[PDB]
């Protein structure tokens, strides 16, 4: 929840 | 439980297989490698802006100065980078293709070869092998093992190697970047670890263990619904339905526990979650402003090690694949490494020629594969001369039908030796014997094909001329030309099922065919009609002349003409000789002879709550609001920490953040507990409302709708559970996070677009394609599957008509018949499954490929136009975040979407069984009530027939009648229609026409309750609910609560007193195999009592002493007869000489009243009664 | 993985 993937 | 090694699971694999494997995982673990590198460079993209930031911020003096050096970074650096990722894209999109390509091609090619040895396999087993094992278990075992090999061998390898290189590539990168913030992630992540798979397994309740807690319930609902005719009668429906209610408010009770203190533990595992992923960036924080680490540096490893981590979680799934594959593989090629004793798949052994058939079996001692249980044949010898043919015969065993057992060398023997000729049967090739042998059976098979193909099962080249005469020689020309097609007529289990004796022919036909040298014919005349039988048999006649015969039936027509006939005692052979030796002889022979001589309606059944969803869904929605909150925080959080200029006010700005970091997280306890709290409690509520309108609706239904075939106990009581409990699933948990979805995407949507300027309008036109994108290729995927389905379908369909009938198929050998059939439709499947790797490649490489490029898209238009001008980075790292969250938020939209259907077509029953009406409904207050007590019954001119079989009619014109206080006996040939007076009484159901009065009212026209108040049935077999004996008998007497004395009155006149009083618990005994077991006479006096507590007018005894013995019987009658003659009764008991006290005997023919009258009457009359009388009376004198 | 962000 940023930009990874979380 | 048993395993196999890893390298014999792929041993059809060689050449181009492990070619592609290799290339394959190659490509894999490339793929696998690519993701974290991607985090990587994200890094180096931070400090690029984060060099600017804090130049940009420390000047504070110059402006155009910072137009040119900053601007000039930025555009190298962005276009290197984007470049990168752009590179990137393509490497991704390639590997993944090879990847998913290269492992789906290995799996088909080696699948393929597995099905093709393993039916082989199959086919090479000898009958003894058979005999041991259930075909249809081996079937079945087949067609679904060899799809679990598939999707072991499959490209879930390939993720699993990915996996496996993210995971490492990850914790390298991860640790390379630096060691502190890995070790504290992996502090880190035991703990998170612990916490989201305890959340999946909660997630997952919605599959059936529901039992546990629901099934009291359900024990209730089936034991009414299997005594629904007791409970009609009876009429407590309001009590069963009473039972029934209570038992589900404990469940809905239940459940909003499990509810609460579900939702406490996933909203706990988020805050777990939140707080360590807080924490961890915290502390990370705390080592920037040491200088320690890059700001960049921390998100690269921060993400790249979290990537690691879950790569396993995503991982650990191939494991079980791979697994669950080596296990299944494990039978399957147990059977293919299987090497038999007997083959026939073997070129080996002598090919004797000029044949004169001369056999013999010597000292042949065998059993069968029951073993040492039972050995049917002592010893043995016997000699057939060639050309001559021998008759077995024998009183039980079927040790006749083991030599032809034998002959066919389908076992071989435990001692002795079968000889063919001079040869051991043995040593001449197995498929040679088989065809040299031809054999009819009983029961004859044909498989599905024209006639001609049948006839062609006798041999493989032959022509339409060779097929005529072998029918024509057969007898069976005329018979099948006369049919329509000619030769090229269907025969088979489906369509054209004919005459047995005609298969028989075409089977007779079919081993004419093979031309044999020796003949076995095994009770093929017997089991058959008399007229045919002597048209085969002149084919059977007509089959030898030309060959040695060894025949066997149960006829002794047909073995007169035989040269030696051959009786068996105890497996030992005997008497040999012609038929005159044999009748001279005297001997078993002679013996057997001489013994032979869009609904929202249902929307509007919750809409009984308008509060707990207006909650939920505001709270839901908050959520909503709630999640974007987190991407705007990291954005700020990474934002101001870029964008700092001064360092002093950072340290203690990223630390103010961090807490609000964790408050949104402690307040997102608050809601999700919340809004899956609301819509849990209003899910178990409407549960017991659906249940119970479902359910009373379902005690509203006349006899007539539980006698359907399509309505049982099981399948009303699945029906009852299956659409209650999935109706809960539509309204339930989906709709709040869609709610929360729609939310979160408008929320974050609202922000980026206001925050970023065409930067948030260009990544919407991006995100809806991919999502889209991702959808199509699983539509893609269904659809191959199920055209897969269909495919193999035919195949195993091939191979189950092979392997039911097998017996047969060895006996005319063309295995490799079936061999060459099932590989023709494999041919199919196995073309598409080439197919299947070039789609599921390209469509995983473009769904990732996208992905990537959407992220190239993504800085370059935030860089270069948009951070050209004003726009910040910040607002950039937030619409990222925001949008393509919003959008992994509508995944669940997609994911969410079945729900919905299967609700649905479950909301759609269960309405319809609420609205349906009957034709006689026992709710109803209306009708007469009549207040005179005397009790009548009048018949008159009945025609009736059951609504389940509108054929024959058990009633036509019946006419009765019968006075208070006097017993009618009731006596008829057969059938139902002695019964159907009682339950046409009770009024179960409306007679065709015709008529029915009590009093002299017409019962149809009565009141249905008060009706049925005033019967007094009695059945055969009474069926006692699990609850006290005194709760059983007070079942007699509803909507008011019996007396103890009363039931001890009821039972004192039933005379089960002795029972009662004898039991420990006494009258608060349970009963109903639950608590206790008692016989048939109990349980029947039980009846009694509940039947005359009721003080009805009219006692109706069905057959009460039908399952009963002895003395039972005596008492059960004695009860019975006392129980009556204060009362109008009809009696249609089967014990006539309990009826000779009667004031009205009427015998039933055809459903018209053909005699009656008083005993005596009908004793003077010498007719039908006298006949049912004289039968059964004396038959007592014949016991003795 | 669950919602939040892992």
């Amino acid at each position: 929840x940023a930009x990874a993937x979380a | 439980k048993p395993a196999v090694s890893v390298l014999t699971m792929f041993r059809y694999a060689g050449w181009l297989d492990r070619l592609y494997m290799l290339v394959g995982t190659l490509a894999a673990i490339i793929h696998g490698v690519a993701l974290p590198l991607m985090m990587l460079i994200f890094g180096d993209m931070t400090d690029s802006f984060a060099s600017v930031g804090q130049v940009s911020k420390q000047s504070t003096q110059m402006s155009e100065a910072d137009k040119r050096a900053m601007f000039a970074k930025l555009e190298e650096e962005m276009t290197t980078y984007a470049y990168y990722y752009t590179g990137i894209g393509a490497g991704v999109l390639i590997v993944a293709y090879i990847q998913v390509s290269f492992w789906c091609l290995a799996a088909g090619r080696q699948i393929h070869k597995i099905r093709q040895k393993f039916f082989h396999a199959i086919m090479n087993q000898e009958i003894g092998w058979f005999d041991v094992h259930d075909v249809g278990e081996l079937n079945t075992r087949l067609t679904d093992d060899v799809s679990k090999i598939n999707e072991g061998i499959g490209d879930k390898i390939g993720m699993f190697f990915q996996a496996m290189a993210t995971f490492f590539g990850g914790f390298i990168i991860g640790f390379t970047r630096g060691w502190k913030l890995t070790l504290v992630i992996l502090a880190i992540s035991p703990v998170l670890g612990l916490s989201a798979g305890i959340w999946a397994k909660i997630l997952s309740s919605f599959t059936d263990k529901e039992l546990h807690a629901y099934a009291k319930a359900g024990a209730v609902a089936e034991e009414v619904l299997a005594a629904i005719r007791t409970v009609i009668a009876f009429g407590g429906q309001k009590k069963e339905l009473e039972r029934y209610n209570n038992n589900l408010e404990e469940a809905k009770r239940l459940g909003i526990k499990k509810a609460i203190t579900a939702n406490i533990s996933m909203g706990a595992a988020f805050l777990l979650i939140y707080a360590s992923y807080a924490l961890a960036f915290w502390y990370g924080t705390s080592l920037v402003i040491s200088k320690e680490y890059s700001i960049g540096q921390v998100l690269t490893v921060f993400f790249s090690v979290l990537i690691g981590a879950f790569s396993v979680g995503q991982a650990s799934p191939n494991i079980e694949a791979f697994a669950n594959a080596r296990g299944a593989a494990y039978e399957v090629f147990k059977i293919i490494d299987n090497k038999p004793s007997i083959d026939s798949f073997s070129k080996s052994g002598h090919k004797p020629d000029n044949i004169q058939g001369n056999l013999e079996f010597k000292n042949i001692h065998f059993s069968y594969p029951s073993r040492k249980e039972v050995q049917i044949l002592k010893g043995l010898n016997l000699k057939v001369k060639s050309g001559q043919t021998v008759a077995l015969v024998g009183n039980s065993g079927c040790g006749k039908s083991t030599t032809v057992q034998l002959m066919q060398r389908l076992y071989d023997p435990l001692d002795g030796m079968v000889s063919i000729d001079g040869q051991d049967i043995r040593t001449i090739n197995v498929r040679y014997l088989r065809e040299i042998i031809g054999v009819v059976s009983q029961e004859p098979v044909l498989f599905a094909t024209t006639i001609a193909e049948n006839i062609r099962y006798g041999r493989e080249d032959v022509t339409m001329d060779e097929i005529e005469k072998a029918v024509k020689e057969a007898n069976a020309y005329d018979f099948i030309m006369k049919l329509p097609h000619q030769f090229d007529t269907l025969v088979g289990e489906r369509g054209a099922q004919l005459s047995g004796g005609q298969k028989q022919r075409i089977a007779i036909a079919r081993a004419l065919v093979r031309n044999p040298k020796i003949l076995l014919l095994d009770e093929a005349t017997s089991a058959l009609d008399t007229e045919s039988e002597a048209v085969v048999q002149a084919a059977l006649d007509k089959a030898r002349e030309g060959r040695t015969t060894i025949v066997i039936a149960h006829r002794l027509s047909t073995v007169r003409n035989a040269d030696v006939i051959a009786g068996f005692d105890g497996g030992v052979i005997v008497e040999q000789g012609n038929h005159d030796e044999l009748m001279r002889e005297k001997g078993i022979y002679f013996k057997l002879v001489m013994t032979q001589t869009s609904f929202w309606r249902i929307l509007k059944l919750n809409s009984t709550e308008w509060p707990y969803f207006v909650v939920g869904i505001f709270c839901a929605i908050i959520n909503g609001g709630l999640q974007p909150a987190f991407s705007v925080i990291f954005s700020k959080v990474v934002g101001v920490f870029t964008n700092g200029g001064p360092p002093e006010t950072q340290r203690q700005n990223s630390n103010l953040f961090s807490l609000l970091f964790l408050i949104l997280g402690i307040i997102s306890f608050i809601t999700f507990f919340l809004q899956g709290f609301t819509f849990g409690k209003a899910g178990e509520i409407l549960t017991k409302r659906l249940r119970y309108m479902v359910f009373k609706s379902m005690l509203r239904q006349d006899v007539s709708w539980f006698d359907d075939p399509k309505n049982t106990t099981g399948a009303l009581t699945t029906r009852l559970a299956n659409d209650a409990a999935q109706v809960k699933g539509a309204t339930g948990s989906r709709l709040a996070v869609i709610f929360q979805n729609i939310a979160n995407l408008g929320t974050g949507i609202i922000i980026s677009l206001i925050y970023g300027w065409q930067l948030t309008l260009l990544l919407l036109a991006i995100v809806p394609i991919i999502a889209i994108a991702g959808v199509v290729e699983m539509k893609m995927l269904s659809g191959q599957a199920l055209k897969d389905k269909k495919e193999l379908e035919g195949s195993g369909k091939i191979a189950t008509e092979a392997i039911e009938n097998f017996r047969t198929v060895v006996s005319l050998t063309r295995e490799q018949k079936f061999e060459t059939m099932y590989a023709q439709s494999l041919q199919i499947p196995y073309r598409n499954a080439m197919k299947k790797a070039h789609v599921f490649g390209i469509t995983f490489s473009f769904t990732q490929a996208m992905m990537y490029f959407s992220y190239a898209a993504c800085f370059r238009f935030g860089a270069y136009l948009v951070t050209q001008q004003l726009m910040t980075f910040e607002n950039v790292l937030l619409v990222f975040s925001a949008i393509v969250f919003g959008a992994m938020a509508v995944g669940q939209v997609s994911s969410f979407a079945p729900d919905y259907a299967k609700a649905t077509v479950s909301a759609s029953h269960i309405i319809r069984i609420i609205e349906k009406t009957p034709e006689i409904d026992s709710y109803s207050t209306q009708g007469l009530k009549p207040n005179m007590l005397e009790g009548n019954v009048q018949f008159s001119g009945v025609v009736f027939n059951y609504p389940t079989r509108p054929s024959i009619p058990v009633l036509q014109g019946l006419s009765l009648e019968v006075k208070k206080g006097q017993t009618l006996a009731l006596v008829g040939s057969s059938g139902c229609g002695k019964s159907t007076v009682v339950q046409l009484l009770e009024r179960f159901y409306d007679p065709m026409a015709g008529s029915v009065f009590l009093d002299g009212k017409e019962i149809k026209q009565l009141n249905v309750q008060w009706l049925r108040a005033q019967l007094g049935i009695v059945s055969q077999e009474p069926i006692l609910f699990d609850c006290s004996i005194a709760e059983n008998i007070a079942y007699g007497d509803n909507s008011r609560v019996v007396s103890y004395e009363e039931i001890v009155r009821a039972a004192k006149e039933a005379n089960i007193h002795q029972f009662i009083d004898s039991l420990p618990d006494k009258y608060n005994t349970r009963v109903g195999d639950k608590g206790t077991q008692l016989s048939g006479g109990q349980k029947q006096r039980i009846a009694i009592a509940r039947a005359l507590v009721r003080q009805p007018h009219i006692l109706l005894l069905d057959e009460a002493t039908s399952a009963l013995d002895t003395e039972s019987e005596k008492v059960v009658q004695e009860a019975l007869d006392k129980a009556r003659e204060g009362r109008t009764c009809i009696v249609i008991a089967h014990r006539l000489s309990t009826i000779q006290n009667a004031d009205l005997i009427v015998v039933i023919q055809n459903g018209k009243v053909k005699e009656h009258g008083t005993h005596q009457q009908l004793l003077a009359q010498k007719g039908i009664y006298f006949s049912m009388v004289s039968v059964q009376a004396g038959a007592k004198r014949s016991l003795e």
